[PDB]
């Protein structure tokens, strides 16, 4: 019972895993895409000149 | 039952062994007729011994 | 739950830091990389590439850096960056390795998530002194007889075990680590060897059904199994045995008992050949490569009894030598056993022919093996190696006519070799092999007839117990066979003789 409590919760994790693909598919496709750009853009420069 | 989550069977088991925690009864109930085979025994020892001791002498 | 544990994970994910990285590929494949830049780089780091996979910076040059490759090259590429790691290559080290199977990257392959590790320590690290180094008086059981007393065998020493190919090569380690099962679940932690199998080109099948074995004994929670299987790249496979005995040390370094088995070093022989030879450095004799002496002498005399300075640690290391024909004079074999204390050679023509297990004797050395046995092991086992190396000889020059001198010791000669089989995957305790060993040497076993040996073998323990286990439980702790002892188990053995 023990074992395929655990192998469910891989099946699980798996099935999640599939997931992460399919919304890293719709988030490349957003103008977050770009939009993004200009978040790490201000955040290189926050960063850097914390260096 | 501290890791099992397909639970309802940790409660089933341990029901079950502490039900049948009184396991089915001692055997020690051959006395009587354990006593009777050395009843036979005894008879046989006596005339044995007596026999001996007898021609041992003679 | 798994929402949670991955959310956790998630949020673990947290920014990138400025720091000397980038290096950029040049001339890549042949599993080295020439990358340029990596300006102010340590010797022997790691670094990780975006390729997303480390190598380890081996010649540091004039302008550029050649970085070999500790995985595949098959995601290396081109024009990739590289990112300093910036540190030596390190493994994690610590006491929550214990019944986790991880692969060399330290992976738990064992799948149960992070392993817990006190530390991590660099992979090469020297071998401890001339005055930490205490001389060995602890044994180690391996549960089956002639492997203890023919063999005698005690901790730290690097007691090599040398034989042919699939001859259940494995199952003479597995037995060790399964007799010492009752020591090691034992409460007193100077009878705790954490042992540790090192398995270096099996297949990963393969090591799946020693796992299962091993899960099945229930023996996983007191040793770890490091993987680096056939299949897995060589360079990884060169850094397996170095990276097992860093975790080795670290028990060796805690003062406690340990021991690791390094299944195969003749394996890493063929990957550092591999290694050395696509880093176009002239092959040796054989085609090892020259500096294949160090590489397994380094390797080697990390394993030690430690002084009571360093806490008394030991790290016993029984290495396990493939050998191509039984070539004993093969080039990476003599390396070897010139590096090792003793050989435990083990006869494949006798393995064959029905010895299980089969042990030159001849070919069975033992450096300093001898004082590590205790007293009752060396009392009863007495000249037992010289009786059957007189039966080694009755039996050369029996091949006509036999005088009764000589019939006497070939009788005996004949059925004690009948006592020391065992029957593969299930050893004997180390109480029980003294009387056993007791009956042969002290001749009741001399008028046993050669088809019951077996059976006179359990039911004389079966009967030893019955009839007095105090007797037992006396060698069992007193360890040493006294007058009385001696006198009672002759009148014991004699007793069992008789039914």
């Amino acid at each position: 019972w023990v074992r395929y409590e655990a192998s469910l919760r891989q099946l699980e994790q798996r099935q999640l895993a599939k997931s992460v693909i399919s919304r890293v598919q719709s988030e490349l496709g957003n103008p977050k895409f770009q939009e993004k750009v200009l978040q790490q853009s201000i955040s290189e420069i926050e960063q850097l000149l914390s260096k | 039952r501290s890791v099992l989550k397909n639970t309802s069977v940790i409660d089933k088991i341990e029901s079950y062994v502490k039900q049948y925690k009184p396991v089915k009864i001692d055997a020690s109930k051959q006395l009587q007729v354990i006593e009777s085979f050395e009843k036979h025994a005894m008879t046989n020892a006596k005339e044995t011994e007596s026999l001996v001791s007898k021609e041992l002498k003679d | 739950e798994v929402s949670s544990i991955l959310e956790e994970r998630i949020k673990g994910v947290s920014d990138e830091a400025n720091l000397n990285e980038t290096g950029r590929v040049l001339a890549v494949g042949d599993g080295i990389a020439r990358v340029f830049g990596l300006n102010n780089i340590q010797a022997e780091e790691l670094v990780e590439f975006s390729s997303g996979v480390k190598g380890m910076a081996l010649n540091l040059e004039p302008g550029q850096v050649g970085i070999v490759l500790f995985g595949s090259d098959r995601l290396v590429k081109e024009g990739e960056l590289v990112k300093r790691t910036g540190n030596i290559v390190d493994v994690p080290v610590g006491p929550g390795l214990l019944g986790r199977v991880v692969d060399a990257l330290g992976n738990p392959i064992d799948g149960k998530g992070p392993i817990d590790a006190a530390g991590r320590s660099r992979a090469q690290v020297k071998a401890p002194g001339i005055l930490p180094r205490r001389s060995v008086h602890e044994p180690v059981q391996t549960g089956l007889k002639a492997v203890d007393a023919l063999v005698p065998i005690g901790r730290g020493q690097r007691e090599l075990i040398i034989g042919d190919r699939q001859t259940g090569k494995t199952a003479v380690a597995l037995d060790t680590i399964l007799n010492q099962k009752r020591w090691n679940n034992g409460s007193d932690e100077s009878k705790k060897l954490y042992c540790v199998y090192v398995a270096v080109g099996q297949k990963r099948s393969t090591v799946a059904q020693l796992v299962q074995t091993l899960e099945q004994h229930d023996a996983m929670k007191y040793s770890i199994i490091v993987a680096a299987t056939a299949s897995e790249a060589a360079p990884l496979q060169y850094l397996a045995p170095f990276t097992a005995a860093s975790i080795g040390e670290w028990f060796r370094d805690n003062g406690k008992h340990a021991l690791i088995v390094y299944d195969d070093l003749s394996k890493q022989a063929v990957a550092y050949r591999q290694l050395s030879l696509l880093l176009r450095r002239p092959p040796g004799r054989e085609a090892y490569p020259g500096d294949v002496f160090y590489l397994h002498s380094r390797l080697l005399e990390r394993a030690a009894k430690l002084s009571e300075k360093e806490g008394s640690g030991s790290l016993t290391a029984l290495p396990v030598i493939e050998t191509q024909g039984g070539d004993v004079s093969a080039y990476i074999p003599t390396n070897v056993i010139s590096i090792t204390d003793g050989q435990i050679f083990l006869e494949a023509e006798l393995f064959y022919k029905g010895i299980r297990p089969a042990i030159n004797v001849g070919l069975s050395v033992s450096r300093v093996g001898s004082a590590a046995q205790v007293k009752a092991l060396k009392q009863v086992a007495g000249s037992l190696k010289l009786f059957l190396a007189q039966y080694r000889e009755v039996a050369a020059f029996a091949q006509s006519d036999l005088d009764a001198s000589t019939k006497q010791t070939l009788v005996r000669g004949e059925r004690l070799t009948q006592l020391l089989k065992q029957n593969q995957y299930s050893p004997l305790a180390t109480e029980e092999q003294v009387p056993l060993i007791y009956a042969g040497v002290n001749g009741h076993l001399d008028g046993i007839e050669l088809s019951r040996i077996g059976e006179f073998e359990s039911s004389f323990l079966s009967y030893l117990k019955s009839n007095h286990n105090e007797l037992l439980t006396e060698i069992r702790e007193k360890g040493e066979l006294s007058k009385e002892l001696l006198a009672s188990l002759k009148s014991a053995t004699e007793s069992f003789v008789a039914t």
